[PDB]
Order: C-alpha cells, then structure tokens, then sequence
DNA sequence: ATCAGAATCCCGGTGCCGAGGCCGCTCAATTGGTCGTAGACAGCTCTAGCACCGCTTAAACGCACGTACGCGCTGTCCCCCGCGTTTTAACCGCCAAGGGGATTACTCCCTAGTCTCCAGGCACGTGTCAGATATATACATCGAT
DNA sequence: ATCGATGTATATATCTGACACGTGCCTGGAGACTAGGGAGTAATCCCCTTGGCGGTTAAAACGCGGGGGACAGCGCGTACGTGCGTTTAAGCGGTGCTAGAGCTGTCTACGACCAATTGAGCGGCCTCGGCACCGGGATTCTGAT
C-alpha cells in the first residue's frame, strides 16, 4: 500500500492550518470548561455568547505564540520534538509564573 | 438608543485610498476598536504630559508630543507631518 | 460647510474628537488646536492600515477587507507591527512561516 | 473533569498552527495546566468586573477589559 | 523610503 | 485641494 | 512626601528601627506608584460604568483587581474596617 | 482630624486633595479617601515589616535599599505586585544554578 | 566611544547574573544591546525634556521615559 | 597556588550578588551616554541624578537579561553563554521581531 | 479598637 | 500563613 | 532514479445573504458673544552643570598555559507519527421560558463650593551614635599529596 | 585522607556625618453652611440566555507497525579562566565660570459657557453581486524503484 513518511503530513499540516483562520477547539468543551472555571469565583453566573468567543479567541491566540516560543526553545536545544521543559523556559523567560 | 462609530468615516478612508475595495463588518468593527484603541492611548499621553507641566490645557503641541512618544519611527515623523499641515490648514481659513 | 472637518481638509470628525477630549476629561481644558491634529493623525493612521490591507486583500483575489487580510497587513509591515505588538486580531490567524530546520532536506 | 474537553487532537493543532513538526507525549497535560492558569486569570477580573456592576451575566466588554488589565489588548468585540 | 514617496502620493 | 476647502467651509457657515 | 507617615508606621511594627533617607525615598516613591496605580484603575472603573464619582466601591473593587490574593484580602478588609470606623464615629 | 478619626496614621486629606486635584473623576466620595489611605497603610506596614526583619537578620538597625530589595524579592506576593519595578542600589538575591555549582 | 564598556565590566555584570564562563564573542553583543537599550530610553527622555521646552535632563524624565516602557524606577524624587 | 578554572568565578560570583554599587565606571557610562544623546537635541545638559538614574537602569536591564541567558544555556546543556542564547533570549522576551 | 482616638479627633479637630 | 498571623497583629 | 498514487489548485455554474445605498429625523455640532483665567513673556537670581589640572592607584590590558568544555560522530532503542476502525459527542435546527439587562420617573442626600481659623507639617539648625574603616585573629576552603 | 596556602568571617578600636529630634512659622485641612444634581429605588418591557430534544456525521479514541531522533557515550581540538607584569585613566580634590531653572509680576488671547439653529449621521429598510459551495479535471508533489 502507501505510506507517507514520518513528519510529511505534519509539514502539510502546518500549512494548513496557518493558512486557515477559523478556531481549533471544539465550542462546546471550551464553553463547558468557562463555566465551570468561573462557577467557583461567583455562583450561578451568565455568559454572553459574544464574552465565550471572546474568551476562545484570546485563549487560542495566546496558546498559539506560546507554541512558537516554546518550539524556538526546542530548536535551540538542537531539538525537533517540543517537551514540557522547553514550554516552562519560555513561560519562565517571559516572566510569567 | 444612539451608537456612535468610525465606521462611515473609515468607509470613506478607505473609498479615498481603494477605490473599489470594500470591508467586511467584522473588519470594520476591527478597525473601529483599533481607532478607538490609537486615540485612547495618544489622550492617555498627552494628559500625563499636561500634568507633567502643570500644564491644564491640551494643546497641538502635547498631542504632537505624545504621538512622537508613541508611534515608532517613520511612522511618527508621517504622522507629525500630516498633524502639522491640518492644523496650519485649519488655522489659516 | 459648517464642519471644521471641511476647515482641516480632513475626513475624519473633528468636533467628535473634541467632545470625546472634553467628556474623557484627560485635561481641565482642551485647546482649539488639538482635535485637528489628533483628528489628522487618526485619519492617516487609518488610511496607512487600510492601504496594506487593501493589497493584501487584492493579492488574495478577493475585494472585501477581512480580519485575515487587516492581520496580514499588520505582521507583514515592521512599523504597524512594533505599533500593535500586544493586540490580537480576531479571526486573524497568524503570519505564515516555517522554521528552516524543520523542512526537509 | 471538564479540562479533559481540551482533547489532544486539539492541542495538536495549535502547535500545529504555531508551527511545531513533532510533539512530546507529556506536553498535552502541561498545555492543560498553563491554559487553565490563563483561564483562571482571565476570568477572576472579568468576573470582578461584572460583579462591580451589580451585573449577573458576564458580558463581551468585562472580557475585553480583563485582557486590558492582562496587557493584551483585542480587536473586534465593540468599541 | 518607499512609503513616503507613497504617501505623498495621494491623489 | 486646501483653499477649495478652506474656502467652501467658510462659505455656507453664515447661509443657513 | 510621606516621610512622616512612614516613620510612624515604621515605629509602629518595628520600635527600634531607623531608616536611611535612600530607603525613604525609595517608599515614597513605592507609595505614590502604588496611590497612582489604585486611582487609575478607580477612574477606569468609575468611567465604565457611566458613574461620576468615585467612592468606597470603586477602591475596594480596583484593589481587589490589583494586589495578589492575600495581599488583596487583607487589604480590603483593612480598609472596611477603616471605612466603618470611620463613618460610626464624627 | 479626618486620619485621626478613622484610626490612621496616613494623611486622610492629603490623600483626598490628591484625589481631587489629579481629575480621575468629576466627583469624589467621602470614604474613597479613607479606604484608600488605610490600604496604603496596610502595605506600607507589610513591606516596612519584613524590610525590618531583613535589616535584624543583617545586625543592622538602619533600613537601607538592600533590605527593601530582600525583602521584596523574598516575599512571592510582594514579588508579583512589585513585578516591573527596579530599586536604587537594591542589588539581586543571591542565587546559583544547581548544575553550576561543582562535583 | 561604546568600547568604553569594558570587557571586565560585563564580565562582573555577568557574574552579579549568575554565568559561570563567557564565550569570547559575548561582550559585541553586549555592547550592542546595551546601545540600543540606552538608544530607545534617551530617545524618549530627551523628547519628554524638549517638549519642557527646557535644555537640561532631568532625572524625572529618565524617570519618565523608563516608565514608557515598563520599566518603573524608584528613588529619584518622585 | 593555582585555582582550578571556575572556583574564581563561583567566589566572583557569590561576591557581586551579595553588594550592590554598580560595576560599570562612571565616567566611560557618562560619556556613552553624552555621545548617544549628541545624535538627537545637541548641546544638551544632564544632571548627576539623571545619568545615575540611567547607569541603575542600564546595569538592572544588563542583569536580568544575563540571567535569562544563562537560563537559556543551561537548557542546551551547556555552562557557557553565547551570542545565540542572548538571541534567543531577546527574541522570546519581544524585544526582537 | 481606636473608638477614643477616633473621639478625640473629632474633638481636637473641633476643638480648633 | 504568617501573613495573616501578622495582619492581624498590627498594635 | 521515473512513475503511480495522493493532495492541491483551478476551472465553471448556482444560491444567497450580507454589504451597500436611500430616507427622516433628531440631536449634536456650529455660529455668535462674553468673561475671566491660564499661559506667554520680560526680568533677576542663584544653583548647579560644565570645563580644567594634579595625582595617585586600582583597574584595565596584554600574554602564556593548560585544562575543562563545546562539538562532532555512532549506536540504540524507544517514543511518536500515519493509518484504519469504531465509538462518541459536537452541532445544527427547533422550541419554551423566564431571568435579567435596559429605560424611565422621582426623591433626596451626598458632595462641590465658600469663609474662617488654627494646628499639623515643613524648612532649618544641631547634637551623637550607627555605621564605615583599619587591623590583628581565628576559621572555613581547596587543591595536590 | 591531609595540610599549607588563600580567602573570609570575627572581634576590637576609632572617627565621622547622616539621622533623629527640637523649634518657629505658615497654609492647607477642618468646621459650618448652603445649593443642586447623581444616583438609588421602583416599576416596566422585551431581548436573549439557558434548557431540552433528535438526527447527522465528522471528529476523537484506540490499536498497530515501523522509522527516526533523543539520548548516552567517546574522543579531540581549542578557547576561556587564572595568574602575572605593565599601562592608563577613573576618581578625587580643588578651582572658576556662566547658563538656565526657577521664581515673580504683568497682560491678554482664548477656551468654557450659553443660546438658537440646522444638517450629518444613524436606525431602519430594500436590493444584488461577492463569495461560499459544489464538482470535475489539470497540476504538482512525494515515495518506492
């Protein structure tokens, strides 16, 4: 049969979806996950559907340039595969804890 | 019951420099927050510099300040340039 | 024309620009001077977006400003980019690029 | 048991989008951990905003103003 | 550089 | 491009 | 400046405890960053709302936004305290 | 006085002067003051505090910019609110990464 | 003029950072990024100074300009 | 009579971050920051305290970003910083596109 | 548990 | 914590 | 390696729904006039920044050695990618309803503004002790034996 | 293991200038008072958020095989650290000068304020073409040979 090689489909990936702009979480979970995180600050509260999407947005966006923080660190380390150490340097260079 | 907006102001912006590019609402909600975002920050500047000096009136010559504080480089001198002639403009009719 | 917009020969609202000066109170006082040059500045930092956002929505085949190409616009100029460095664009997506060493040989 | 709904396929994705060619096993759980940290930060202003207002349901603007705090503005959610 | 000879040009 | 303005900005002021 | 006040409280938790005059200008200048911080975020608020005027509510809510978790408790409940004392007597 | 009255040591009216003359808002109410010079005095006394205690530890009985440093710095929370701040010959906390240290 | 940086100054900047051993093209950069940090604060000290209409820099408006940036500085008279 | 490399720099180390003068001369700073300023407004004039307050700033900025250098060095698994750490640093930091 | 400073305030600040 | 052990304990 | 198989783009035909244009009106920007105050401007004064000289030294600089470290090369083996099946839950559409945001009308109480006055705070002057410095001393470190 | 050679904390003595305090003055905060509008409360209307239900189907979970890259190990060159001898200019003390920061007094140009006015922009409505979508064929593009 056929069998693309290892890491191809991942180069085809990035393409794709840095073309694309649409979010990469499904709605749903994302929304559940709000909830039940502001559930504990305040009871019984509302969300606007526009604050959820707002909330995604910046959520993705700011997972999205952590990624690239954290592959710059693994390519550094004469790296490929991105580990959990390379993310907590990037989070601990940028100063946030 | 009365929202205001850039947006007819931006549409005509934009008829002036493409004059056959339209814009999406969403970009022009975009770029309504983005005006609003440029001129939040030059006022915020320009109020600091006033109490600065203990000045208590916001002149051309604070906001000329504060956009040479804030916009980087090239973009400040095109800028100041542009401010410069409106107001010579305005003052002269 | 009563507008001073039409005065300063510009196309952005002056007199707006002066009421949000005196209602946002930044100052006690709010000089003649001042809404038109920050009315001015407003309307070429607008024109300059919308200029490269207009050719990258050209370049796209398409003919309708969207978040994509306004984003496109910003990352791709090393000015509007330092300018907006911590905004994040809705439905932007991010610049296209790929780290050299990640291709293949 | 909700943060399970940020599944691996999507973590995935955005490295993807972020421009990431091979991932570690472990990194889905610390990319759960930091987006629940940054979730959590995010949403004690914003409720705290609502809550100033004598609001009950939390609205785009108290989101957009939780950012502004945070130092990273966003574009597109009403003047 | 470039963009203020585009600038300038306008009309 | 300037006078033109200028001019018809102070012409329709007082004729309203 | 607040080179008084400090001193006071200096004595105050620490009886016998000078302090140089850089060390005091360094909590002058702590103290009137934080004060600006606090009534930035203050105004910020009060013209959120569409509100006028910047009361009790306003402060409390703006160092509940600022200082850290126990810090900002402490905090406010210091100045609830203050705030009742205050008002019960004249 | 107004800051005698509420049980204070920090200038009630001067904290409400500032308030007035730096236009934040049109008005300003009457216990924004006082909350507001109480959590000054709160975080005065907490920095004071442990700056004091750092200055004992040195056998030093004079607070002196090293000791706010140390004692800012060595507090987390103090850290996170004192987070983009630099103190005048404040120096850094003494720290050596593990793996630099020898066999 | 930016050679007056010497070589043993970033050497002792580096030890107070904690960095046992230093390769040899370090103190360019050094000098480099410290030209252009001194750049941008100057820059904007001097535009706080001239909007003043004064001819002297005051250690307020260093002051100032590092606020600009996120850098704020404490125990110059503020 | 001969100190194995790296015990100097362990000493030299546990010395300057126990004080806290500044390390870099005054004098050669001034003058940096005279000929610096020359490019702008010129025949300008600084007091004392505003080339101090610029000299603190400069050695405070030099040693956090030592600092997040030597982090970065030490995720390569290596003890001597670079020009590429400093880079990297810089870059994830923002202070480079 | 300052009831008599906060008296005395409003005593000595009236009794000027 | 001691934080509030010594919030308390402020006369 | 050239060729087979799998994305990928690019052509063309349709449907539609969101962008673009028109209209009434209404309320917000203009035009005219004033009035008192912020700010421009001339003048003096005195602080402080700049310029220069001598001279000590402490730091910088240049050089030699060698050793620890950066870096290239290999083996390996295990972890991660690609892919095919099966399961699952997002989601899209539709329906109900009730909490709660948004407006509007009234009352009043809380705060701005004024006058008076006096005490807290600030500049100034002064004494002395915490701390800086020097020196001999004892102790902790460390590197070759 | 160890001990001589270095570096460092320790204890004691001395000197000093910055701090802690006392004093006189003054101006800003407090007390008393009035006026008015910001907002707190209630009453109401209707958008819009939540909740449920069901069929689709695309996505997630799962298992499996294998290639590649992370990592440990080894060797080799070389480039920094250490120490020493020579140079130099930072720093300190002192002097002298003058520019400009800062304060004071004067005047007036201008921005807040108010009133009558009208048209610029906004909410609402209607229409069509830019674009999304569907579908097939040409086009690259990749991997085994």
């Amino acid at each position: 049969p056929h069998r693309y090689r290892p890491g191809t489909v991942a180069l085809r990936e990035i393409r794709r979806y840095q073309k694309s702009t649409e979010l990469l979480i499904r709605k749903l979970p994302f929304q559940r996950l709000v909830r039940e995180i502001a559930q504990d600050f305040k009871t019984d509260l509302r969300f606007q559907s526009s604050a959820v999407m707002a909330l995604q947005e910046a959520s993705e966006a700011y997972l999205v340039a952590l990624f690239e923080d954290t592959n710059l660190c693994a390519i550094h380390a004469k790296r490929v595969t991105i580990m959990p150490k390379d993310i907590q340097l990037a989070r601990r260079i940028r100063g946030e804890r | 019951t009365r929202k205001e907006s850039y947006a007819i102001y931006v549409y005509k912006v934009l008829k002036q420099v493409h004059p056959d590019t339209g814009i999406s609402s969403k970009a022009m909600s975009i770029m309504n927050s983005f005006v609003n975002d440029v001129f939040e920050r030059i006022a915020g500047e320009a109020s600091r510099l006033a109490h600065y000096n203990k000045r208590s009136t916001i002149t051309s010559r604070e906001i000329q300040t504060a956009v040479r504080l804030l916009l980087p480089g090239e973009l400040a001198k095109h800028a100041v340039s542009e401010g410069t002639k409106a107001v010579t403009k305005y003052t002269s009719a | 024309a009563k507008t001073r917009s039409s005065r300063a020969g510009l196309q952005f609202p002056v007199g707006r620009v002066h009421r949000l000066l005196r209602k946002g109170n930044y100052a006690e006082r709010v000089g003649a001077g001042a809404p038109v040059y920050l009315a001015a500045v407003l309307e070429y930092l607008t024109a300059e977006i919308l200029e490269l956002a207009g050719n990258a929505a050209r370049d796209n085949k398409k003919t309708r400003i969207i978040p994509r190409h306004l984003q496109l616009a910003v990352r791709n100029d090393e000015e509007l980019n330092k300018l907006l460095g911590r905004v994040t664009i809705a439905q932007g997506g991010v610049l296209p690029n790929i780290q050299s060493v990640l291709l293949p040989k | 048991d909700n943060i399970q709904g940020i599944t691996k396929p999507a973590i995935r994705r955005l490295a993807r989008r972020g421009g990431v060619k091979r991932i570690s096993g472990l990194i889905y759980e610390e990319t759960r951990g930091v987006l629940k940290v940054f979730l959590e930060n995010v949403i004690r202003d914003a409720v705290t905003y609502t809550e100033h207002a004598k609001r009950k349901t939390v609205t785009a603007m108290d989101v957009v103003y939780a950012l502004k705090r945070q130092g990273r503005t966003l574009y597109g959610f009403g003047g | 550089s470039g963009r203020s000879v585009r600038a300038e040009t306008r009309s | 491009k300037d006078d033109i303005k200028r001019v018809m900005a102070a012409i329709e002021k007082v004729r309203k």
